[PDB]
């Protein structure tokens, strides 16, 4: 599941990723990526994808679970983000930004 | 960048208001309002324009009051503090189609149709861009363009894929003045109207500028005579030197 | 290094006679047509190189750069652009 | 010419008075003249030209 | 004794604007000083007027500017006058600086007015930058974001300083309210420094286009330069009129008519035209800190002209090689301006680096070399 | 004016916070919050106080979050642009009993109960006035006073007739700290609480003032020594005059 | 009417010798207790009337006026107030 | 005494350095001293005194 928390006006996507989702994200060779990053650079905890859910193209919010890389699909100009929230297809130049987030408890994060 | 990424630059069309001494054609402004009201207003707001702004530009006071009075606006609460509506007055702003951004985006496959009150100033190109965009949807996208779902190809829009579909077709409006409502005619009228909305001082500004040009030019000419006159003793000075 | 009227800081002046006529006695625009044409021509001709050389050079540079940039972002310029990045 | 000088120009009080009165007249007439000219070059375009239909 | 000289207060006006002894041969480029005074007055008048109608709260700022354009009587004029005069202020200031560099106004004994002048130029940049933010359109926001994140390059404390200037963690309401207060204030500081550089100049008086003393031949500031200043005032007001009344948006950027949206980033963040050369210099250096230092150094390096100009002769009127070098310097400064608004793409990346090297090498290499050689040519050539 | 028209002036009570070096009694502040919450908040808002303001003054972070989370506040609209509520956060302001003035007046026989966030600063008398007013409703109005309908006699209120009835009676609150909730005790606590609400910097302000007093006093003493020292050659100057 | 050091605009001075000692050689608070008591007493005594007379008079005026005003707006003062308006 | 003068006072650079270092120490110690005093005169009144109940 993926949550949407507003934080400084920007939406925050929080997805509780499954084991197989993590695996799917760890596949794509960094080389072939507009914005080259691995999931380990993105998440500090593999079960908590926390991103700023503004599309990097113009600034719509991607609809999650949709896409072609089964992550996030911006409906505005059709840009597809990954399970890491990396840009794969469409006009968007960058991957979905990561906020400064810390696990205060293992059950609560502060953003 | 690729030309595609920039968008095709719109032609320079000869608008009536182009020209240092030229006002808007107010009959075109009126027709443009009718296009806005019957086509654009479905999705786009015009939030910076009040009913009073149409008066003596496109409509008489009576016509504008009629338009305002057809709508309901939020009144001050009644005596039990319950909410109330009132009919609109000339001081009211023209109300938008959606209650908030979220409702707007939900109705437009995620895209938010911008408010059109400043759009003629807020895009490179101005009226020419609006005219080019509304008239520039090709029947078929150039072979090889992959449009995202819910996008329409339009070369004037940067990137090529715009969330707004073609909306002007011959006879979507029936003009009250008998003008044939062709796609081009409606785009010209609505582009004129939106340009007026962005810069409603335009006609007055250019008349005052004409007065300023004339006076300032005369003052410039006279200032040159006066300078030459006062300076002539210095410019005409002669010396005779006898070494001591 | 500058004084004031009466003690401006000129070296002593002697032997110069200065003459001039009233603004009301003079024609303020005397020989204006000759000056506007011949004097301006002389003064412009004498300064022309100092404007023409740098302007023409930097315009050429810009023209070449802008034309290359335009060409790199065409289809034809795909390969050259790939190398340039 | 001497008469004109003596009356309107010689005294600065009179000169300034003449300038200000001229400024008043210029201001009023120039306003009217520009108004009419502007209306002629923009004929049939302004609200005043179409108002009669409504 | 005449009252204008006897009375202490009148005497100060008298010494600056009436009996001030001027060289009798100043050309039209000595008129930019008074135009800059006129720009400063127009900006104070229009500025104070807009402040009577503007609301500094971020929820209302952009709308208050629309209210000025739409509802206030002649509001359109006051707004466009204020916005366009800011561009004219920089045209006149670049001209005034150009005059000073070409005619050697920075040489002894005028190093102090020159050095204060360099600070006036910095204050003008800051003033104009803050004013740009007050609209709170897209260029306003993205300008404040980008420019205040340059401060992040200051080591150790940079991030902290940014958050302190913003009054929070992003550009928002606190930023806007503080820029309003500072934008109001800065022009008054600028006026004081303008007055200081004049008081400093009063000891030597104006230089003149021949570069020789004028102590031999002076003219009262009034009436001769009063009436000569009127010609350029009317020429300026003609240009002002053409922009303000006929093309009020020609110098500006459409993106500032879109309300600030922290999510949507504009297609291109470019500064106002007059900042573009410094922006090109900053882009030239790949390092963040390096770029910031270079950009500041591009202004502060003007302070060393008194040292690096080794000529025994003041100004360029009689120096053919120096005139050529100055031509190239000025054109390069314009090319930098143009490169400030192109995209960061080939081949403009390397070109901008070359132009940046040329900019600095004028002060550090060429001007010292050329001025040394011209000294020797004047001596040998006149033997 | 008659004394009636002015209102009786309240006594000077010895509040704990009176005294250059004295803070509020925070246990009284906490008890006062409980009176506000259980009695005043029925009619009076406290709009300038956020839940976070109680933290480390009267309540721990946990207690204040608990209070906030029990309430519903307006959220931003959902994705279809429909309105939504959320639970309260510490940043939220304490919500009022009425949606608008009209609703407030309708519930209070025309009278509008003021917001209490600044009331201690907005009346001559401050805490003493609040204390005097709440405790100063006589059983019977002085013989000959004609009260308007819906008015209650209270001599501290200017004019004598106040729209607020007596509200504090022995044991309307049950204090959580076991303090006997007498009318006087509750008025003292709530008056302390409201004074804190009006001036929450009070404790910090007085401590910084103590530091400032000490430093500025020392600097004053030293400045006098230094002045006398530097001036002594002038004060000690002697003359001998021999007429020429 | 005032010059500057060297040409202050004094009439010519002659015949006055001035003497003083260094701040470091002097006791800055010499005779402070005597001054604080006896000198302040002398200076205050000499100025007392110029403060006491106007202050006492205007205080009396105010006192009488404020007491009358207070009395007029009592029950007892009803009649006198009716006449005063 | 001469020693003290020669080291801390004679050179203004040293005097200013001594003043600033003293200012630093005063600032830090005075803060702490006032804090403790304020807590003693307002004992049982402050949040820190009642916090333990919660
Ligand atoms: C902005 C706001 C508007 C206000 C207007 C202010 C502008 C006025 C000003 O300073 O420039 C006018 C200014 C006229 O000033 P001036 O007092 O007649 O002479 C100043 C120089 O000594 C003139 O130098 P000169 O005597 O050697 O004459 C040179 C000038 C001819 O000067 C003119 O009279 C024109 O012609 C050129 O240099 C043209 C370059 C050739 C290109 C082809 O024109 C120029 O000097 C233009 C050359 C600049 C490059
Ligand atoms: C564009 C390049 C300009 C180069 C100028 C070279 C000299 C020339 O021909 O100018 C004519 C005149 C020449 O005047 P002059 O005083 O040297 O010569 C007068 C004639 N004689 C020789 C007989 C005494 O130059 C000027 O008036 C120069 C003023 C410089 C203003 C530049 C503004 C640029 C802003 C950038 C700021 C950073
Ligand atoms: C502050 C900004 C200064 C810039 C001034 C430029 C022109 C602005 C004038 C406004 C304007 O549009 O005036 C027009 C005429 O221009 C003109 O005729 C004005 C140009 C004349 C040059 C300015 C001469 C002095 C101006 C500054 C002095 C102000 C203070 C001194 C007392 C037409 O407007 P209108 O004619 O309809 O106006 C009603 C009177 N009929
Ligand atoms: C902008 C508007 C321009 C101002 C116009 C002034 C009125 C012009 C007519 C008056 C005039 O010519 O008489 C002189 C007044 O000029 C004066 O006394 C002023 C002369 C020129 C005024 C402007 C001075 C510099 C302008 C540049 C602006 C400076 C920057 C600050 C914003 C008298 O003088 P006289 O000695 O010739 O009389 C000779 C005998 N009485
Ligand atoms: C039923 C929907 C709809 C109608 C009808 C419609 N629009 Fe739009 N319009 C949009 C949407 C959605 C966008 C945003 C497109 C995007 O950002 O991809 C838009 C964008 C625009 C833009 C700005 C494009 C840009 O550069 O950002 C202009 C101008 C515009 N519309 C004008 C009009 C005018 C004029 C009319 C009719 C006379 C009109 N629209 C009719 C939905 C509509
Ligand atoms: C059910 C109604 C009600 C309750 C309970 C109530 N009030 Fe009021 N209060 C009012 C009304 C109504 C007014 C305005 C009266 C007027 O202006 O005539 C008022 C006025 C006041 C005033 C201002 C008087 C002035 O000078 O304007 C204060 C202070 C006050 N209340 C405090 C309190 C405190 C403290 C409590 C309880 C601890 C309280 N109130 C309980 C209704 C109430
Ligand atoms: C050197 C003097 C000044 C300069 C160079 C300057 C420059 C600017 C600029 C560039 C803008 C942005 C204009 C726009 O695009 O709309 C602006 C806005 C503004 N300035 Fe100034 N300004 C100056 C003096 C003042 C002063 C003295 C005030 C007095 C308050 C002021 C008040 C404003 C206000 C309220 C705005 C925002 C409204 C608007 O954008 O028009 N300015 N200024
Ligand atoms: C508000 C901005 C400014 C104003 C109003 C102003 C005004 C003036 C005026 C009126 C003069 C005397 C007349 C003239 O020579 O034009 C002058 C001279 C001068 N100014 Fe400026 N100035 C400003 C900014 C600057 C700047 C930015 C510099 C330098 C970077 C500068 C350096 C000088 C110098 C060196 C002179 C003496 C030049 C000479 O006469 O030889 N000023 N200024
Ligand atoms: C520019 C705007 C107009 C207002 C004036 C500008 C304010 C700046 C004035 C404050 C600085 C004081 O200005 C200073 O005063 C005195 C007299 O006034 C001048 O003194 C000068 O003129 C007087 C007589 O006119 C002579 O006695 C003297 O020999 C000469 O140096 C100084 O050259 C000037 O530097
Ligand atoms: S806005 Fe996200 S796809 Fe264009």
């Amino acid at each position: 599941k993926n949550v949407i928390i507003k934080w400084r006006g920007k939406p925050i996507f929080i997805r509780h990723r499954t084991s197989e989702e993590i695996e799917e994200a760890n596949e794509v060779n960094v080389a072939t990526l507009r914005d080259p990053q691995t999931d380990d650079e993105r998440v500090q905890k593999p079960e908590w994808l926390v991103m700023i859910g503004v599309c990097t193209h113009l600034g719509c919010v991607p609809i999650g679970e949709a896409g072609d890389f089964g992550g996030w699909f911006c409906p505005c100009h059709g840009s597809h983000y990954d399970i890491s929230g990396r840009i794969r297809r469409g006009p968007a130049p960058l991957n979905l930004e990561i906020p400064e987030y810390d696990f205060a408890d293992a059950e609560t994060l502060v953003i | 960048m690729t030309a595609a990424e920039h968008g095709l630059h719109p032609a320079e069309y000869p608008w009536p208001q182009n020209g240092m001494l030229s006002t808007f054609d107010h009959a075109s402004l009126r027709r443009g309002y009718q296009v806005y009201k019957e086509v654009c207003a479905a999705c786009h707001s015009l939030d910076r324009i009040a009913w009073r702004n149409l008066v003596g530009v496109t409509h008489t006071t009576d016509e504008a009051k009629a338009f305002a009075e057809e709508l309901e606006y939020d009144d001050e609460p009644d005596d039990e503090g319950n909410p109330r509506k009132r009919p609109g007055k000339l001081a009211d702003y023209i109300p938008g189609p959606y209650p908030n951004e979220q409702a707007a985006r939900a109705a437009n496959q995620g895209a938010l149709p911008p408010d059109l009150s400043l759009i003629a100033k807020a895009r490179h190109g101005g009226a020419d861009y609006i005219f080019a965009l509304l008239t520039g949807y090709p029947d078929e996208p150039p072979a090889g363009v992959v449009l995202a779902p819910g996008m329409n190809y339009n070369p004037y829009f940067p990137g090529g894929g715009i969330g707004m579909a073609r909306t002007l077709f011959d006879g979507v409006v029936e003009y009250e003045d008998g003008t044939p409502a062709t796609t081009s005619q409606m785009a010209k009228d609505v582009a004129a109207f939106l340009t007026w909305a962005a810069e409603p001082e335009h006609d007055e500004r250019k008349k005052l500028g004409l007065k300023a040009i004339i006076v300032i030019s005369a003052m410039l000419g006279l200032s040159v005579y006066i300078k030459k006159f006062k300076w002539s003793p210095i410019k005409n000075r002669k010396f005779i030197y006898n070494p001591p | 290094y500058m004084g004031w009227w009466g003690h401006m800081g000129s070296p002593p002046q002697k032997g110069i006679a200065g003459y001039t006529i009233s603004p009301f006695a003079a024609r303020p625009f005397a020989g204006v047509v000759h000056a506007a044409i011949f004097n301006t021509f002389r003064r412009t001709k004498n300064q022309a190189l100092f404007v023409i050389l740098p302007v023409s050079f930097f315009y050429y540079v810009w023209t070449q750069a802008s034309e290359k940039n335009e060409w790199l972002y065409t289809k034809a310029g795909r390969h050259e652009l790939a190398k340039a990045l | 010419a001497t008469t004109f000088y003596n009356v309107f120009v010689k005294r600065n009080s009179a000169f300034v008075a003449t300038i200000l009165a001229s400024a008043f007249v210029f201001d009023m007439t120039f306003e009217t003249a520009i108004d009419n000219f502007w209306d002629r070059i923009n004929a049939g375009k302004q609200w005043k030209d179409i108002r009669h239909k409504y | 004794m005449a009252l204008r000289k006897k009375n202490s207060l009148l005497n100060m006006a008298n010494s600056y604007v009436l009996d001030s002894p001027q060289p009798s041969n100043l050309n039209y480029f000595w008129n930019f000083g008074s135009l800059l005074a006129l720009c400063l007055v127009i900006q104070l008048a229009t500025g104070i007027t807009l402040a009577m109608h503007y609301t500094s709260h971020a929820s209302l700022a952009f709308d208050s500017v629309e209210h000025i354009m739409r509802d206030v009587n002649f509001g359109w004029f006051i707004r466009y006058a204020h916005a366009n005069t800011a561009s004219f202020f920089f045209i006149c200031i670049y001209a005034h600086m150009g005059r000073n560099i070409y005619y050697g106004s920075y040489k002894t004994p005028r190093v102090l007015p020159w050095s204060i002048g360099v600070i006036i130029f910095l204050l003008l940049i800051i003033t104009a930058f803050m004013g740009y933010v007050l609209v709170f359109g897209q260029m306003s926001l993205w300008g404040a974001t980008v420019i205040c994140n340059l401060v992040s390059a200051i080591p150790w404390l940079g991030e902290d300083i940014v958050h302190f200037l913003w009054g929070g963690f992003s550009v928002g309401n606190p930023t806007l309210q503080r820029f309003f207060a500072l934008h109001y204030l800065m022009p008054f500081v600028l006026a004081v420094f303008a007055l200081l550089h004049l008081i400093a100049l009063h000891t030597a008086g104006s230089s003149n286009p021949l570069g020789i003393t004028s102590n031999v031949d002076k003219l009262s500031m009034h009436p001769y330069y009063s009436f000569k200043d009127l010609i350029t005032v009317f020429a300026f007001l003609l240009m002002f009129t053409l922009f303000v009344f006929f093309s009020p948006d020609k110098l500006g950027h459409p993106d500032n008519y879109i309300p600030a949206n922290p999510m949507v980033t504009p297609a291109s963040i470019v500064p106002e035209w007059y900042l573009l050369p410094f922006y090109a210099i900053l882009r030239a250096i790949p390092d963040k800190l390096g770029g910031v230092i270079a950009m500041v150094a591009a202004i502060l390096i003007l302070l060393i002209l008194p040292i690096v100009d080794r000529s025994i002769i003041r100004g360029n009127a009689f120096k053919p090689i120096s005139k050529l070098l100055f031509g190239f310097f000025i054109c390069n400064f314009l090319l930098l301006g143009v490169l400030g608004q192109v995209h960061i793409e080939p081949p403009f990346i390397v070109l901008g680096q070359i132009c940046t090297i040329f900019y600095f090498s004028y002060f550090l290499i060429l001007l010292p070399m050329v001025s040394t050689i011209e000294n020797i040519f004047f001596y040998i050539g006149s033997l």
